[PDB]
């Protein structure tokens, strides 16, 4: 019934900005306080900002205090989140959460996030390197140097699922991507890359 | 103002009791709220109040505590309770919320050695300028596993990365992946690779390496 759609997230440049939006519905939004909250790659739930009810009143971590302004609109039912001075350690995924009804000081309804990534990374496509007397051998792709997040890895189109192992992307000091896909085997093998940042498309034969 | 959960991780098997706790550094005013959180979702609160369950959420999951101590219990594991689990605190003023850091809920189950793997930099690579070393660690568990890399003998510091999938789907196990960077002239520099992985399954560390 009540549900909280976020907007506006993307990739920039450091010192630049963004607009946030959450879209609710399913209740009378201009009663609740709603708030902003953040998650960073691999770490926890960090609060953010809140703005009262009736937008009048609003507060800020002292992180984004400053740069940061929270507002909403009771019209149309939206919450908004404008960032400036963006900085590299902004970067998380941003969350808008709704003031509890049976408890206000617990959040019963989160929208989906929206990722805010400030780097001065290119985007750019991957380069795909080949990882090539046992009873089990093992092989994969290097699929090194994107930007930004995601790309795709299959193997022979889909038809290879069993025994790989496609790990998480790790973001090098360069502020590029890079990350593997492995297969063990106990036939020929292609992963099948792609990037759509950079329409980039590589089927890449080990 | 700070909200510390333990244990970090919690090893159970399904049809376990669960018992997860959350400490506030002061007496909260407001009793706590617990949020369930999956890789990549959004949270969902599971209890708010302390004892009270929000909409939707199943018997199975329970809360209690006032003052400093919380606990948020889940009477019988199912599969999908496996996750991250977070407590959370707020006040009317200031009106900020604070956070636990997380209670990961793991499956437990018998020990796996990993078996490895070591991939030399592809001359395709090396073609460019830069050398990637990776080293894989598949199907293992329990999570914790120590990775040593070696060039010549010189124990390397600094300059290698890893990534851990998620614990796998029907056989639990745990997977890593190790990349070494090298620019390409220190790789040729140098003959002897190694990697050398240590895990309770294994009796004795195990290396992979190879020659240049």
């Amino acid at each position: 019934l009540i549900n909280l759609v976020e907007s506006g997230g993307g990739v920039v440049q450091p010192g630049r900005s963004l607009r946030l939006s959450c879209a609710a519905s399913g209740f009378t939004f201009s009663r609740y306080g709603m708030h902003w909250v953040r998650q960073a790659p691999g770490k926890g739930l960090e609060w953010v900002a809140v703005v009262s009810s009736d937008g009048r009143t609003t507060y800020y971590a002292d992180s984004v205090k400053g740069r940061f302004t929270i507002s909403r609109d009771n019209s149309k039912n939206t919450l908004y989140l404008q960032m400036n001075s963006l900085r590299a350690e902004d970067t998380a995924v941003f969350y808008c959460a709704k003031e509890g009804g049976d408890n206000k000081f617990s959040f019963d309804y989160w929208g989906q996030g929206t990722l805010v990534t400030v780097s001065s990374a290119s985007t750019k496509g991957p380069s795909v390197f080949p990882l090539a007397s046992e009873s089990t051998a093992a092989l994969g792709c290097l699929v090194k140097d994107y930007f930004p997040e995601p790309v795709t890895v299959s193997w022979n189109s889909g038809a290879l699922t069993s025994g790989v192992h496609t790990f998480p992307a790790v973001l090098q000091s360069s502020g590029l991507y890079s990350l593997s896909s492995v297969v063990t085997v106990p036939q020929t093998y292609t992963c099948n890359v792609d990037h759509k940042p950079s329409n980039t498309k590589v089927d890449k034969t080990v | 103002g700070q909200l510390t959960q333990s244990p970090a991780t919690l090893s159970l098997s399904p049809g376990e009791r669960a018992t997860l706790s959350c400490r506030a550094s002061q007496s909260v005013t407001n009793y706590l709220a617990w949020y369930q959180q999956k890789p990549g979702q959004a949270p969902r609160l599971l209890i708010y109040g302390a004892s009270n369950r929000a909409t939707g959420i199943p018997a199975r999951f329970s809360g209690s505590g006032s003052g400093t101590d919380f606990t948020l219990t889940i009477s019988s594991l199912e599969p999908e309770d496996f996750a991250v689990y977070y407590c959370q605190q707020r006040d009317n003023w200031p009106p900020d919320a604070t956070f636990g850091q997380g209670t990961k809920v793991e499956i437990k189950r018998t020990v796996a050695a990993p078996s490895v793997f070591i991939f030399p930099p592809s001359d395709e690579q090396l073609k460019s300028g830069t050398a990637s070393v990776v080293c894989l660690l598949n199907n293992f568990y329990p999570r914790e596993a120590k990775v040593q890399w070696k060039v010549d003998n010189a124990l390397q510091s600094g300059n290698s990365q890893e990534s851990v999938t998620e614990q796998d789907s029907k056989d639990s196990t745990y997977s890593l992946s190790s990349t070494l960077t090298l620019s390409k002239a220190d790789y040729e520099k140098h003959k002897v690779y190694a990697c050398e992985v240590t895990h309770q399954g294994l009796r004795s560390p195990v290396t992979k390496s190879f020659n240049r």
